[PDB]
């Protein structure tokens, strides 16, 4: 499936994100957690193509205590043959 | 904006020698005077401040009125004199302390610059209508005292009830322009000096 | 007092002489356009009354800064305007203007002023203009503009073996991500440069996706490079090739190096034009590659008029015209694709180049044209049968179209001018790895400014910040004390007239 996607957010924010491949029949027990580190863009390991229904939660590491986020979550069942996941990360207060 | 400066203290600070010229300092040299009566505003301020760290905003403006009464009352207990000139060591003394106070600061930090706000005229204008609310506030503390007679307690408790009429028109202000809140502010301080001379012309018995 | 973010003008030095504004500090009153002296006063212009005549009028009067208000939206702004601020860029950029020139963008506030600046500036008369003279002093912060002496400009560099054997010819595919327009804060670049980068990022992934595979591993090594200083006189690309071939003696820059292909503002429009410095030699490889992309494009896709220009290296021009010109100068096949037709036009630069601008299916088609031609000539498929009647990239292979989108849209995000893209910054980075994910050997190359006769010295200060401060004239505030003098000779008479008052009762 040769998995692709950029993340839209601040350069701050960048290193405190992880992006996530939390399969759909279990949303605790993440298969992939490619961290974004500096670079604005993920490249999980080609995955194979057979439904396989996942999520793209953005783990980040910033808590609610000093800043106000909401962590995206995409889901694109494997049928294709590409993605670009372009997540939106925007955190408040 | 230097100029602009010096205008508004021209504005502010002249009347005051003004009314120092013309209220026959001379009678008793009031500077040791009013320096006594600056000192005690100066107390009064910060004995507001410690009431209003120890206690929404009527009771901080009533504990300040209060103290600012007491103090000017104390005053005038400790000199001896004129009617008018007791009036006058009180209410000049409390009113130079005002312009010294934060009326005079912010004009310093402020204007003399680039920028240009309303707000330091708009001072000016009103800490010269200062100078006649304080000389309400001396009429009032010399009706309470010069013997009591003539419904003079139910005229003195109303003058004190009308004490605090600042926070009242800001509250009503805030509630409801700045200069047509300064206008207002004016009219109601200029009422309350007009029932004050009618008070004294009925009192001169 | 409004606090505002003002970009300046360009302040880039090349091979020792300057370019664009060189002053940073002004301190004047907001005179904007009127019929007054102007001068020693700051200059405020709108885009939708921003005259070329206008503009050389400003300068010769010798303003103390000039402040254009850009519309907000930059985008609802009618087209025809978008064309004169395109054709008055280039004009524009290229002069040496000692005053400093800011660029703000649209707002309540600022609008305001503006209003109330066009008022006094275009305006019993006299004395109660004195007296309502609310004119606006502007002054900026921070110190002038310093030569950042220590930029180090990037270049992402990434190779792709061949199959089989050391003398596998090596093309070359150059694209400089960067976009200088007239504001370096605010050169974003959508359909410049970076909308042809952004084609060799998908070429990268699709031929990642080619030399994965053993079965479809061809023999060509491949040379990207992701450049960095490129309308910049292709600063980058000079540095890169002396290095690999002055310098060092290995690397594919020498093995058999093939035509070198350079991608710049190939995205919208319905018309492809191959530039060269010289006629490519029947038969050789640039030949036949031409052949192809003739081949494809009139079978493949007919909707596309495609046409060579042959333009001369001239080395009398300030920058050396497209990118291909600096390959083809150290005896290197190259040629530079776009869908512009003429090097002269100012439609690269043009801040105005926002990501609206390139349309996403005419992405998605030049790449599968390009990506198709190139498929063609690597695997000799043209003395294979494969007749340019039927593509390659139909499924499997598909072009991503939403990749192609979201990467033109980051690439917008943020302004891409050379002097703000720090070698290390996250866009580099994330850069950096997108290309990672798809190449070999790649690299970061870098040039200083030489230290000896500068080829390049950005300045600095670049987005400050600047204050309206509310002023009145001292003779308004001149007639403020006549009117207090007044009130304080009432003062006077009214100590005596209270006196009499009460006396009388």
């Amino acid at each position: 499936f040769d998995l692709s996607g950029n993340v839209i957010t601040s350069s701050e924010y960048l290193p405190t994100l992880w992006v996530k491949l939390y399969k759909s029949e279990n949303l605790d027990n993440p298969i992939q957690t490619v961290s974004l580190g500096q670079s604005l863009f993920f490249h999980f390991p080609p995955l194979l193509r057979d439904g396989e229904n996942y999520v793209v939660l953005l783990d980040s590491t910033l808590p609610r205590s000093q800043y106000d986020y909401i962590l995206p979550q995409v889901s694109f069942t494997a049928v294709g043959y590409h993605k670009h996941i372009t997540l939106i990360f925007n955190p408040t207060r | 904006t230097l100029f602009h400066f010096g205008n508004c203290f021209a504005l502010a600070y002249f009347p005051y020698f003004i009314t120092y010229k013309c209220s026959g300092l001379s009678e008793y040299n009031a500077f040791w005077k009013c320096v006594q009566a600056g000192v005690t505003y100066l107390f009064v301020q910060l004995c507001k401040m410690l009431f209003l760290a120890t206690f929404i905003g009527e009771f901080m403006k009533a504990s300040v009125d209060v103290a600012d009464l007491i103090g000017l009352n104390l005053v005038m207990s400790r000199n001896a004199g004129k009617g008018e000139y007791k009036i006058m060591v009180a209410a000049l003394g409390w009113a130079t302390a005002e312009l010294i106070m934060s009326r005079c600061i912010p004009l310093w930090v402020g204007a003399r610059g680039i920028e240009f706000d309303w707000k330091y005229i708009q001072m000016s204008i009103d800490s010269n209508i200062s100078l006649v609310h304080y000389i309400v506030a001396s009429a009032q503390v010399w009706m309470i005292t010069r013997y009591d007679h003539t419904f003079r307690p139910a005229v003195l408790l109303l003058m004190f009830l009308s004490v605090y009429k600042a926070f009242v028109m800001e509250t009503f202000v805030h509630l409801c322009g700045s200069w047509a809140a300064l206008l207002a502010r004016a009219v109601v301080t200029g009422l309350l000096a007009l029932s004050t001379l009618a008070l004294y012309v009925a009192v001169v018995n | 007092a409004h606090e505002f973010t003002v970009y300046r003008m360009q302040q880039y030095d090349l091979q020792g002489q300057p370019y664009g504004t060189r002053n940073a500090v002004l301190n004047t009153e907001a005179r904007t356009m009127a019929a007054e002296v102007l001068s020693r006063r700051c200059v405020l212009m709108r885009l939708l009354d921003f005259s070329y005549e206008q503009y050389q009028k400003a300068l010769r009067q010798s303003a103390g800064a000039v402040v254009i208000i850009l519309p907000r939206a930059m985008a609802a702004v009618p087209q025809d305007v978008v064309r004169q601020f395109m054709e008055i860029e280039p004009e524009m950029l290229a002069m040496e203007t000692a005053v400093p020139v800011y660029f703000a963008v649209e707002d309540e506030a600022l609008l305001s002023i503006y209003k109330q600046t066009q008022a006094a500036s275009a305006s019993a008369e006299v004395l109660l203009r004195t007296a309502t003279a609310n004119g606006f002093q502007m002054v900026t912060s921070g110190v002038q503009s310093k030569a950042v002496s220590d930029w180090l400009i990037a270049s992402v560099e990434g190779r792709l073996t061949g199959l089989g054997g050391e003398d596998l010819p090596t093309i070359v595919i150059v694209a400089h991500y960067d976009a200088f327009g007239v504001a370096p804060w605010l050169s974003l670049g959508a359909d410049s440069n970076g909308s042809g980068v952004s084609v060799l990022l998908e070429l990268a992934r699709l031929f990642s996706r080619l030399y994965t595979y053993k079965r479809t591993h061809a023999a060509y090594n491949l040379l990207f490079f992701a450049s960095g200083g490129g309308k910049f006189n292709y600063q980058g690309t000079k540095r890169w090739l002396e290095d690999n071939l002055d310098h060092t003696d290995s690397s594919l820059l020498q093995d058999n190096v093939a035509f070198v292909l350079c991608l710049d503002t190939v995205g919208r429009g319905s018309s492809l034009h191959l530039h060269v410095s010289k006629p490519p030699r029947e038969g050789t490889l640039q030949h036949a590659f031409l052949r192809e992309l003739e081949t494809v494009a009139a079978h493949q896709f007919p909707e596309v008029r495609f046409s060579m220009v042959h333009k001369r290296i001239n080395l009398a021009e300030d920058v050396l015209a497209w990118e291909h010109e600096r390959f083809a100068i150290r005896r290197l096949p190259a040629f530079t694709l776009s869908h512009l037709e003429s090097h002269r036009d100012g439609q690269r630069s043009s801040i105005m180049d926002v990501r609206s601008r390139v349309d996403s299916k005419t992405l998605t088609r030049n790449t599968r044209i390009i990506a198709e031609a190139l498929t063609r000539v690597i695997y000799n498929l043209t003395e294979k049968g494969t007749p340019p009647d039927m593509p390659v990239f139909t499924e499997q292979m598909q072009i991503q179209q939403e990749q192609l989108d979201s990467v033109m849209d980051w690439l917008t995000n943020q302004p891409r001018a050379a002097q703000l893209v720090d070698k290390d910054s996250t866009f580099l980075s994330t850069l950096e790895h997108h290309l990672s994910r798809y190449l070999k050997d790649v690299k970061q190359h870098h040039v200083k400014a030489d230290k000896r006769d500068p080829e390049f010295v950005f300045y600095d200060q670049l987005k400050q910040v600047m204050n309206a401060y509310r002023v009145k004239p001292a003779v308004f505030d001149l007639l403020l004390a006549v009117g207090i003098a007044a009130y304080l000779g009432m003062a006077y008479v009214a100590v005596q007239h209270f006196s009499l008052l009460y006396k009388t009762v």
